């Protein structure tokens, strides 16, 4: 689907791990 | 038959396996383990424009599912990503690279759905895995029904995967059960074997 | 219990729908 | 008697069913199905000024239960709509028009209570449907009292129902199970048949 | 042996049980009861700095778990508090005076750890009461282990407890499963008999 | 541990319960 991606252009906060796992 | 001890033991092993995640399996796409959705390609969010929160009376936000719930384990009814028709994309970091082995797709129980249907159900999809970078074309590991008369959970596992590991995964929606409007994605789960 | 309605006159958020359902 | 199989099989049902909201009917109240509560009529939330948030030291404001838990699933105890003395009320937007046929009220068990009692509970209650305006005098529909020492989680069915449907109802608390200070609401659900 | 009606019994009560915390013991350290952590002496959380939120793609803040999760019941993965090496304390303020009688402490199952080990989970601990003012040298109530290869609940009953009554207790980790780089903690709870 | 508190000192809201119980 192209290079699209609407969750980045959003209202929505977005997660994601720069490091590695979190503690688990 | 059985006796009264066997019986207790079966159900202890029962509620062990219903309580480690229902189905046992370690799942590399929740949230909270590490995982995370990066991207929905140009899937539109269905926004009904109808949860207003609202302070003393003045209207502050109208609320909807982030695409992130299908990576959360609340599934009550409601707790779904929405998108706009049948078809849509969520591409998901997973919280380790892995061999995919396989998925896991649930959604709200017909029981709790008004009429006992769940049109609003994906139907087909198709799972990607891309080897760095999302933008490439991506290499299909996986195609799919999920049954709207099966159990609410439901575990595909692939076809002679290979032993080629991924960290990004794309979960693509392909048919939904029929609901004009919009399909209603619960929880993603991706299982497989991590690296060594 | 005549017109009263103290969630609405509160520090707390209200939510409803004003449209039809959400999607589920 | 019985097999090892027919043993999973009943225990596969019984777990089944528990998956299901506990008891496997819709609920036209629950909040996230979009249903709410839009009024309290009088009812004053009983707030202690206890749970103190608090930031580096700072003290931010106090936390208190919103009535809105009575239509969420957390049941764990405290969870739970508190309101001055032991009479008081909560009017809902049900999700959908229905024909009412049941409501379900539960409380947290004893077992969790300190000295296995649970004076907070609501006892005897009553249902009203308000044919579009919830300032009218409403109808009533069903007049019930929730047991003390009964299961945590019980239904109570309307008798004769009429074909009539609503889309808003009043959870009305008549008295409590003794606490002299406050009574608690943990959940309410409302089951039916969808109009058609 | 048994009839398919005591086995229906059986798993009505296994399931009564399932939903009562599990166990069936209130937990005077619960959070939502009006338990609360109030000290974590010089346990330092172990930051990843790995959970970035962003908004819009700007980064706001890094997530990382309150040493409070201790006393909430979510335990999925990740759902845990983190400190730096195998040793670390949490003072809880119970949500009422009591005698100690027993603790728990679960971790996230090994069937849902990456390998189906969980290293990071605590191993040897204890339990210190307080007669009022955490400040004190406490009062030893209990040591233990915790064991990874046991159930991912378990419950420890002290020996020949006092009658004496506390409100602040301190969960005391000693030693972990192996983990070079922090302790996860999921869950912990107090269990005894109110006062009277 | 000395006098140590650093939950007291950081960046995490800290929840704690001035009156008795909450209502439950
Ligand atoms: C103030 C901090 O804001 C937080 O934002 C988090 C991140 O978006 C949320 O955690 C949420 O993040 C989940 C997924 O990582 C879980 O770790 C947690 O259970 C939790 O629900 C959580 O609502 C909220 O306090
Ligand atoms: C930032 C947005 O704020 C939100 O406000 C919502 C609305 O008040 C909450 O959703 C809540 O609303 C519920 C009921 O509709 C459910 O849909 C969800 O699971 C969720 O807990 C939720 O705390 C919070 O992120
Ligand atoms: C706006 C108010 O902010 C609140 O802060 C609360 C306090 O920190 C949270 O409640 C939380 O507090 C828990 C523990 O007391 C429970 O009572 C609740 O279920 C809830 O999750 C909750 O995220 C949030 O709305
Ligand atoms: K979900
Ligand atoms: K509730
Ligand atoms: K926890």
């Amino acid at each position: 689907c192209t290079q699209a991606n609407n969750f980045a252009r959003s209202f929505y906060p977005m997660l994601r791990y720069t490091n590695g796992p979190p503690p688990t | 038959g059985v006796t009264e001890e066997q019986v207790h033991h079966i159900v202890k092993q029962a509620l062990q396996r219903y309580s480690e995640d229902r189905i046992g399996l370690a799942d590399y796409a929740l949230e909270s383990g590490g995982a995370s959705v990066i991207s929905t390609r140009c899937s539109e969010t269905y926004e009904t424009k109808t949860a207003l929160l609202s302070l003393f009376g003045i209207p502050l936000w109208y609320h909807s599912q982030s695409p992130r719930v299908i990576l959360q384990p609340d599934v009550h009814p409601g707790n779904c990503w929405a998108f706009q028709g049948p078809q849509g994309f969520a591409v998901v970091r997973l919280s380790a690279r892995i061999r995919p082995t396989a998925v896991t797709l649930e959604h709200v129980p017909k029981a709790l759905s008004p009429n006992s249907t769940i049109s609003s159900a994906p139907k087909d999809f198709a799972i990607f895995g891309f080897d760095e970078d999302l933008q490439q074309e991506g290499t299909l590991l996986g195609k799919f029904t999920y049954d709207q008369d099966g159990e609410p959970i439901q575990t595909f596992h692939f076809q002679a995967p290979t032993m080629a590991t991924y960290q990004v995964v794309e979960l693509r929606i392909l048919t939904n059960w029929g609901h004009p409007e919009y399909t209603c994605i619960y929880r993603f789960r991706v299982h497989g074997e991590p690296a060594h």
